[PDB]
């Protein structure tokens, strides 16, 4: 019976094959070659964010575009005020290791996890004035990898354990659990619809999920080793996938299909984060040589590098209006790229 | 000969850019606040530049080729108290560096608990004030042969001051430092594939105290002896003499670049990169 | 018993991944040339904005 | 314009007071050593940091000679090791307690040395080796019925070092196997690697009370080393 | 999509070759580095052997030495084990398993959970 299931499997996934070959008709690039080429983008840096004491892993610009988040392995996660540099707060975390964090819509919640398998929640707008523990979310298994808010009473939490769970703030409990892949999901972005996200896990593999009913969609492959970076399409219907062996994929929601490859062959060092910009031809894309890329979406040409960073940039932010980028490294610096 | 046109110039073309290079260069660090020797590395490639350029141009092409017409109330003796101050911030630089290094070697645990960059501006500043402040007094600073010179009861003091303060204490310290960071290295036991390891630690810290020793000594023994003893006032003998023992320590301060940041290859990686990076 | 129901699991959503209803990659092609051309006014970090708009500088 | 001025004011203020908590903060993290476990499934992490904590993640505080020291023993995720591991670059020295009587598991050990050591973010880490297990380790030699030479075939081909140091209680059978395998685990430690990051071999037992003054012999050895090569003096 | 099909494994009396062909698409073969696991019957993984990239820096597992003969076609993308005077105890499942991150030395592929970058395997029985 095994040996029939493998059969049945093979011949499903060869349909699901000739079905992509079927809906090819032509490549993205040979169709948009008539565009005008950006050029060379000249960024430079606004403003180095130094307060901290140890590397950084996550940030998550707000939805006012003027303060974002940090974290550090110290246990630090500090508002800061991009405009001003100035620290707005300063939340101890009980555990030492972070590596999400994320800044609810309302601006009254911040998110934080890491190894501790916890998602607290601290909150802002108190009456005493202090920052404090408003839930502290326990379920999972594995390492916490990327946390975002869907509102002010759920969340989207991606661990170790090869599930994402969306929970409940209020009431503490995972409501609905995607359990679809086979290795750790690092990566998950919020469609601007607020009900489908796609999930980046260790396998190569990207896979669309339903909020609401809480099963997947579809599912990406094409990558050749592991994703840790992904981001939805302003419009929705496509995201981008930054994996290990130095390649950034463009895939489709509706087609479910690859459209482009952005590597090169002087890049040997694999993506971490990555971000659209708030119009679709710029493509921001972290990496492990000490600097940053900002690839073309529309043509997969190196357009501009930000470079000016040591060790490992490991996290990536546009703000929602596109005014500027943030890119934090493991040298405890922030940057703000305008 | 020209002697002093032909070595100044020199030497002026040799220090003064090569230290301007390290200052651009360890300024724009991104490590720099990260680790505390890039501090007083900065800190003595600025004294450098302050000792070269105000004492080798200022002065000694100035008021020995077109000056010495100036007049000697305010304007020369307040350029000497700047390059005085300017020599002890050299050498009081110097000091700390060597301190610092003392215990990032023989205690590497504590090295972060009792040194930390925000100590290191304090202390990176204070010496600077310091000197300033108490180079006030060398404004009566006695004028070497001239018309005449008479045995001032402050020319006795300041001379003994400047000795103590440049030479004595500073050498006696890190002669001291640096002999216990070699007995410690040496007697205690190290890594077995550390066979070339020893010798490379020892040979540097010796080699920078004897260099700095015997490029100051000149200078002090000379000061003493005219301060004592019965001079023949032979103006080759007396004054040809004091004119390479004072060379000597503008030659201690232009190698103490290449004896500091030349030898550290993250800095001569630095350098080829920057060299080509204009163009 | 294990190795069965996973089984069953991996068919039945490969199945139902089978049953989506599939768009010509082209059209989707079109819909990003149009999203992508249709908002690069609006782009700060693609056209470059005055220094009195930035708050950055 | 009164009410931009004293926001700017209050928002000067705040930052005033977090630098002020940060830099109070900041004199205890740099204090800390960090460390980490890591080994077997078997490897006797918890028993020794149990067995001197006298003196998820399961962390232990302990100072010595006025210098405290954290240790970090994760127990509480999965086995895959390949992301979690990058968050432990910043970590004065890597303990790598090993099984050393059960010699199936040998060959894993030696596997998974061989990964942190060629890491392309742990080639900086010096990694202190605990050859845990070293009183079964000579009640198995002595008994002989384990046939060490049948896991490792090129252990016949082979003598003790002209360095050892056995204890004076102690067998030349159960000295070469300990030797053998301190030896198998230093040629994948020596054949790479540019000093820039050093491997300490030693012999430890989980119930020893001088299993801190090891761990602070190697910190002080390794933090030595860095100095010198962060300073001229190479 | 990445695949690893295993060819090859019968049941051999012991003596004999055996010659374990893995087939490997969806990756650049020459960048990755390669290696075999072996998965006894009522035991845990545990690794036989691996190559490099280029194929000359081959390493055993301490319980065959010279049994085993383990080498790559970089062209064909192909991993070969020949195997000869074969044990009793080698009468485990063979998985063609991938080291994750391609130009690296370094990868932890024996993990008892579905490591994914490795085939199901092919069974021979001694
Ligand atoms: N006789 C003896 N027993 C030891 C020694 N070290 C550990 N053990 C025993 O080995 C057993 C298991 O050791 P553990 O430290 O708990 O293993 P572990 O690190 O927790 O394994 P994990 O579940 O993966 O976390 C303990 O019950 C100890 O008593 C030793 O040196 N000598
Ligand atoms: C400016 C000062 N220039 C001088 O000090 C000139 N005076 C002497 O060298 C001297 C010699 C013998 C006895 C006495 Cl009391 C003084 C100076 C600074 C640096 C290097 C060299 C010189
Ligand atoms: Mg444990």
């Amino acid at each position: 019976e095994l040996d029939q299931l493998r059969q049945e499997a093979e011949q499903l996934k060869n349909q699901i094959r000739d079905a992509r070959k079927a809906c090819a008709d032509a490549t993205l690039s040979q169709i948009t070659n008539n565009i005008d080429p950006v050029g060379r983008i000249q960024m430079r840096t606004r403003r180095t964010l130094r307060g901290h004491l140890a590397k950084i892993y996550a940030m998550h610009w707000g939805t006012d575009s003027r303060l974002l988040v940090s974290a550090s392995q110290d246990g630090k996660l500090i508002i800061w005020d991009s405009y001003t540099t100035n620290k707005v707060h300063a939340i101890p975390l009980r555990s030492s290791w972070v590596m999400t964090c994320a800044y609810a819509p309302s601006g009254n919640y911040v998110a934080c996890g890491g190894l501790d398998n916890i998602c607290s929640i601290y909150n802002l707008k108190t009456r005493e004035g202090n920052v404090r523990v408003s839930r502290e979310l326990a379920g999972h298994t594995g390492y916490l990898s990327c946390c975002r808010f869907l509102d002010d009473n759920q969340i989207v939490t991606s661990s170790g354990d090869t599930t994402c769970a969306l929970w409940d703030i209020e009431t503490g409990q995972q409501t609905t659990t995607f359990t679809g892949h086979t290795g750790d999901v690092m990566s998950l972005s919020l469609a601007p619809d607020t009900r489908l996200f796609v999930s980046g896990a260790c396998d190569a593999s990207a896979k669309l999920w339903d909020v609401r009913e809480g099963m997947c969609r579809q599912t990406f492959t094409g990558h050749e080793s592991d994703i840790n970076a992904i981001c939805f399409f302003p419009n929705g219907n496509a995201f981008a996938t930054g994996s290990d062996d130095a390649t950034c994929r463009l895939f489709d929601l509706r087609a479910d299909q690859e459209l482009m490859t952005y590597s090169h062959d002087n890049i040997i060092c694999g993506i971490t984060s990555v971000s659209f910009s708030k119009s679709g031809r710029l493509l921001l894309a972290g990496y492990d040589d000490f600097n940053c890329n900002v690839w073309d979406a529309l043509k997969a040409d190196r357009a501009g590098v930000l470079a000016g960073h040591d060790n490992r940039v490991s996290c990536l932010g546009v703000t929602d209006d596109g005014m500027a980028v943030a890119t934090g490294s493991w040298d405890s610096f922030l940057k703000i790229w305008n | 000969g020209f002697v002093p046109v032909v070595y100044y110039s020199l030497l002026l073309c040799l220090g003064l850019p090569a230290n301007i290079l390290t200052v651009i260069i360890l300024s724009q660090l991104v490590a720099r606040r990260q680790k505390s020797v890039y501090n007083y590395l900065l800190a003595l490639a600025a004294a450098d530049i302050l000792v070269l350029f105000f004492i080798v141009f200022v002065d000694f092409l100035l008021e020995d080729f077109i000056l010495n017409m100036q007049m000697p109330q305010v304007p020369d003796k307040i350029i000497e108290v700047l390059e005085f101050s300017s020599i002890h911030t050299s050498i009081w630089i110097t000091v700390p560096l060597t301190i610092d290094r003392y215990i990032a070697v023989c205690h590497p645990l504590k090295y972060h608990t009792v040194s930390y960059p925000a100590r290191t501006r304090k202390v990176i500043v204070s010496v600077y004030i310091t000197c300033f402040l108490t180079s006030i007094p060398y404004y009566w600073w006695p004028n070497i042969w001239t018309e005449d010179y008479i045995s001032t009861s402050v020319h006795h003091v300041l001379i003994w001051i400047h000795c103590f303060t440049v030479y004595l204490v500073p050498c006696s310290i890190f002669f001291i430092l640096n002999s216990i960071i070699v007995y410690k290295l040496r007697r205690k036991s190290n890594f077995r594939l550390r066979g070339y390891s020893t010798g490379k630690t020892t040979a540097i810290l010796f080699t920078i105290t004897s260099i700095f020793a015997t490029l100051w000594a000149p200078r002090i023994i000379m000061i003493l002896y005219h301060l004592y003893g019965a001079p023949i006032q032979n103006r080759w003998l007396v004054h040809i003499m004091s004119d390479i023992a004072n060379m000597l320590a503008l030659l201690n301060t232009a190698i103490n670049f290449f004896l500091y940041c030349f030898i550290s290859k993250r800095f001569r990686t630095m350098a080829a990169a920057t060299l080509k990076a204009f163009f | 018993t294990a190795s069965i129901a996973q089984a069953r699991k991996l068919v039945e959503q490969l199945k139902m991944e089978a049953n989506i209803d599939r768009i010509k990659v082209s059209k989707a092609a079109a819909d990003l040339m149009a999203y992508c051309e249709a908002h690069a006014k609006e782009d700060p970090l693609l056209t470059p904005v005055p220094a009195s708009e930035n708050p950055f500088r | 314009t009164e009410d931009q001025r004293n926001e700017e004011k209050a928002q000067r203020e705040a930052n005033k007071k977090i630098e002020k908590q940060l830099q109070k903060d900041k004199q205890v993290y740099r204090a800390t050593h960090r460390l980490l476990l890591l080994g077997a499934d078997n490897s006797g992490k918890s028993t020794i940091v149990k067995q001197m904590r006298i003196l998820g993640i399961f962390e232990t505080k302990f100072q010595v000679d006025k210098v405290n020291f954290h240790m970090f023993d994760v127990g509480g995720q999965r086995d895959e090791r390949r992301k979690w591991i990058q968050c432990f670059n910043d970590v004065t020295a890597i303990i790598f307690v090993v099984d050393s009587s059960d010699y199936n598991r040998l060959q894993e050990a030696l596997n998974l040395f061989k990964s942190i050591w060629n890491n392309r973010w742990l080639r900086t880490i010096s990694v202190i080796l605990f050859l845990n297990k070293q009183d079964l380790l000579a009640e198995k030699v002595l008994a002989g019925k384990s046939k060490i030479e049948d896991y490792f075939p090129e252990f016949a081909r082979y003598t003790t070092p002209e360095d050892a140091t056995p204890e004076p209680g102690e067998d030349p059978r159960v000295t070469r196997a300990k030797y053998f395998i301190r030896d198998e685990f230093l040629r994948i430690s020596t054949a790479s690697g540019d000093g820039r990051h050093y491997c300490y071999p030693h012999f430890t037992c989980a119930v020893d009370t001088e299993n801190a003054r090891r761990i602070f012999n190697d910190c002080k050895d390794a933090i030595l080393q860095m100095n010198l090569r962060e300073y001229n003096l190479v | 999509q990445v695949q690893l099909q295993e060819s090859g494994g019968g049941l051999v009396q012991p003596g004999g070759s055996l010659r374990l062909s893995c087939a490997a698409s969806g990756f650049t073969f020459s960048n990755y580095k390669m290696n075999w696991v072996r998965q006894a019957p009522g035991k845990g993984l545990e690794w036989v052997s691996d190559i490099s990239q280029s194929g000359a820096s081959i390493s055993y597992t301490g319980s065959v030495k010279g049994r085993f003969t383990i080498s790559r076609d970089n062209a064909k993308n192909t991993l070969y084990l020949q195997m000869n005077s074969l044990k009793p105890e080698d009468t485990a499942v063979y998985y063609c398993a991938r080291c994750p991150a391609p130009f690296t030395r370094d990868c932890f592929d024996v993990t008892s959970t579905t490591y994914a970058y490795r085939g199901q395997g092919t069974q021979v029985t001694v």
